[PDB]
């Protein structure tokens, strides 16, 4: 999911 | 836990810094609004603004002590919340207004362009009525929004009490804030209380908004960007 | 006015004093339950509850104050957050189950009998754990409700004029119930600190069940369009207010 | 309305 992706970004 | 750790007046400058810009949107004057138009305008300003949360949800204290599926939990729960109110207190002093972005400011009349648009309107710029009337303070808003993340879907989960814990630290923060301000002891819980019953308005509106973006989906009225789609599919409407 | 004047014992007297009975279900124990039963049963149970509540809210400190139709406004507005805090407030003692009445307990696994009403039954049991987590007392509970009823229509309204009379004086009623929830928190205590944050971990309760009430407006039009079950007319005016 | 009808009993 997308937003799992740009928490760790 | 340093959040547990944090003074009042450290609480406020944590999250006074990790404010968000106002954005612009990407309005053009050349070309009349349709319904299309102004969702497209909408949704887009949506997807810059939440990247921007993104990034200010880990500076708020705690948040990045959570499991990434916490983190997405919480931001799954109250994005359209978190918009609604950095909205509503950029309108505050715009009376019959909201503004969306600077090159954005929209009346009443305007939201009618959008089908079921105008009833969400009505409802925020009587919460920003609201803020006015109760002359809202900065640090006041910071603490709310941040409320608003740990709490709205902290009741669809140690983890639990760890944020309720910084939620505590909020509250304490908020008094602190109204005793620095002059505001009698008695006045400070009936002003906590009519702050945190604005949240309950901003709950219903998130609500009617996410039954709007469903419904502006179903008709292909725009096309979402995949952050949206997943943002608007986690409430499962 | 009366309702400005009263003291914190005085309000905690008048809505303990205004609580409607609770009800019984006609549900016959002997035979299973099918998705029409059970519906059946509980826009029933709903239906004849809505009557007890207009009665009870008539009895709020400060409600009759109001024109007629700023009261049909804010009960169309928190009709199913009244309904349901009232659930949970019954089911506190009942882990995992929801009390509907006496008769009709009915636990998490149940909920499935219906399309779409499990989410609702794990939000409601949620916030009676929740509850029971918090301890949370008879006369609290009951000044939640009032507030629920003054306040979740109250920005629905004031809208000009000359009617901010009203707004204002329901304004001045909740910073009352405000301090009579305090008032209680001190007597059983509790320090200045965690008054404080006790208010505001009740009061942030409002938002969820706010939130599952309006999950609870869109099953029900659901099911009226679904015409799984045949609703009162008072239940179906009470769902168009909401006009979903 | 039902409702307002209720209100006035
Ligand atoms: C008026 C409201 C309509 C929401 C449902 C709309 O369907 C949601 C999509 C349009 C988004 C609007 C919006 C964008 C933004 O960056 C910030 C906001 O506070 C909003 C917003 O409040 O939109
Ligand atoms: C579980 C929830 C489902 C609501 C949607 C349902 O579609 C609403 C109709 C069923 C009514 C349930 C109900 C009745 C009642 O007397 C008290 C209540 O708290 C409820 C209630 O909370 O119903």
């Amino acid at each position: 999911k997308i937003l799992h992706r740009l928490l760790q970004e | 836990s340093l959040a547990l750790s944090l003074t009042a007046d450290q609480m406020v400058s944590a999250l006074l810094d990790a404010e968000p810009p106002i954005l612009y949107s990407e309005y053009d004057p050349t070309r009349p609004f349709s319904e299309a138009s102004m969702m497209g305008l909408l949704t887009n300003l949506a997807d810059r603004e939440l990247v921007h949360m993104i990034n200010w949800a880990k500076r708020v204290p705690g948040f990045v002590d959570l499991t990434l599926h916490d983190q997405v939990h919480l931001l799954e729960c109250a994005w359209l919340e978190i918009l609604m109110i950095g909205l509503v207190w950029r309108s505050m002093e715009h009376p019959g207004k909201l503004l969306f972005a600077p090159n954005l400011l929209l009346d009443r009349n305007q939201g009618k362009c959008v089908e079921g648009m105008v009833e969400i309107f009505d409802m925020l710029l009587a919460t920003s009525s609201r803020f006015r009337m109760m002359n809202l303070q900065g640090e006041e808003f910071v603490c709310l929004k941040s409320i608003i993340l740990l709490n709205s879907g902290v009741y669809t989960f140690e983890e639990k009490d760890h944020i309720h814990r910084v939620l505590d630290k909020i509250t304490d923060t908020l008094i602190h804030l109204m005793a620095k301000a002059g505001l009698t002891l008695q006045q400070q819980h009936q002003r906590l209380a009519q702050l945190l019953l604005i949240l309950s308005h901003i709950r219903h509106m998130s609500n009617k908004g996410m039954e709007h973006l469903y419904s502006m989906k179903c008709k292909n009225v725009v096309p979402l960007s995949d952050l949206l789609l997943e943002m608007l599919d986690a409430h499962r409407l």
